[PDB]
RNA sequence: GUCUCGAGCCCUAGACAGCCGGGAGGUGAGCUUAGAAGCAGCUACCCUCUAAGAAAAGCGUAACAGCUUACCGGCCGAGGU
């Protein structure tokens, strides 16, 4: 699990509260 | 309509030509309030939303010419 | 290995021995697919290419057989079209389809006509300066197209100055 | 050419390749120069927008333009290097 892919998920989960795979992963959170 | 950035630095400096080696050889000089006037002029030219990041784009030509900030 | 190829609704294919016949609305193509220990059969609605051996040489041919069958599917439905353009500098080249062969007259000033025979059920249609080679068998069409370009081959003189000839413009 | 064995690294959070789309602004950086605007030379090589996008890796032009490389996204789907 690459460190940048984990940091990008934490950036997309941040904008939902306030790649298509990284968006789907963030939606499941 | 609005003139280029490279010419706007040479107006409020007093110098025409730059240098042979940038950053290593200092020619011109700008202040804190002198960069805040150039930030008000360009709005459709720059992609920046805030006035803070609009200043960084002007400084991105300055230190790579021979301009010191006080 | 085993690779299953689903047959299109427009197409229906029969098989006997090593030969596979593929029929459709644009025509019929029969091909011989023979290689050590590779069995090609028709399982109702799918074409099965299988072998007990998994070596580099066997794998090379299984993949070649796949592309050949997928090409036959496309040939009997949409067909195969190669587009060609005839270029001339000083001498007006007369390209015509005389019988089952395409004849090129007055090439580079030649008195004797250059001619090549058309392979199989391939059709060569000419609209002035443009030629379109078409048919169901890619082997036959690809060659007939190439044969036309090769017919104006020049070995004696510089190809850069003497650029006359029919060239392939569109590849499918 | 083909067979066999080992090692590292990458990969279903989509790898390798291919194809499509994007490859943006400050600015055509400055110096040099009639001009040189990624790409003659010298020096620097900085920051916005952003999912990416070099002060430009390769052609191209008198100079532009033009073609793509980096880099990003999509289609695809299993091993790849
Ligand atoms: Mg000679």
């Amino acid at each position: 699990i690459p460190e940048w892919k984990q940091e990008e998920v934490d950036a997309i989960v941040e904008m939902i509260e306030s790649r298509n795979t990284l968006l789907e992963r963030a939606l499941d959170d | 309509g609005v003139p280029p950035t490279a010419e706007l630095i040479k107006d409020e400096a007093g110098f025409e030509t730059g240098s042979g080696e940038p950053q290593e050889d200092f020619v011109a000089d700008l202040s804190v309030d002198q960069v805040k006037q150039i930030a008000e002029q360009k709005h459709p030219d720059l992609l920046s939303y805030d006035l803070t990041n609009a200043a960084k784009e002007v400084v991105g030509t300055c230190t790579s010419l021979g301009v010191t900030i006080e | 290995p085993r690779v299953e190829l689903e047959i299109p609704e427009d197409v229906d294919a029969e098989q006997d021995h090593l030969d596979i016949t593929v029929e459709g609305d644009n025509g019929s193509v029969t091909r011989r697919l023979w290689y050590p220990d590779i069995d090609v059969s028709v399982d109702g609605d799918t074409v099965v290419i299988e072998s007990d051996e998994d070596n580099a040489k066997t794998m090379s041919t299984i993949g070649t057989f796949q592309s050949h069958i997928e090409n036959m599917f496309h040939g009997v439905t949409e067909g195969w079209e190669y587009g060609m353009e005839v270029f001339y500098s000083h001498f007006p080249m007369q390209v015509n389809v005389e019988g089952d062969e395409v004849v090129i007259e007055n090439f580079l000033g030649e008195k004797a006509p250059r001619r090549t025979t058309i392979h199989g059920d391939t059709d060569v249609e000419i609209d002035g300066e443009e030629l379109t080679v078409s048919g169901p068998d890619i082997e036959a069409v690809g060659q007939t197209a190439a044969d036309i370009e090769q017919l104006t081959r020049i070995n004696d003189k510089d190809v850069r100055v003497f650029q006359d000839g029919v060239y392939i413009t569109r590849k499918p």
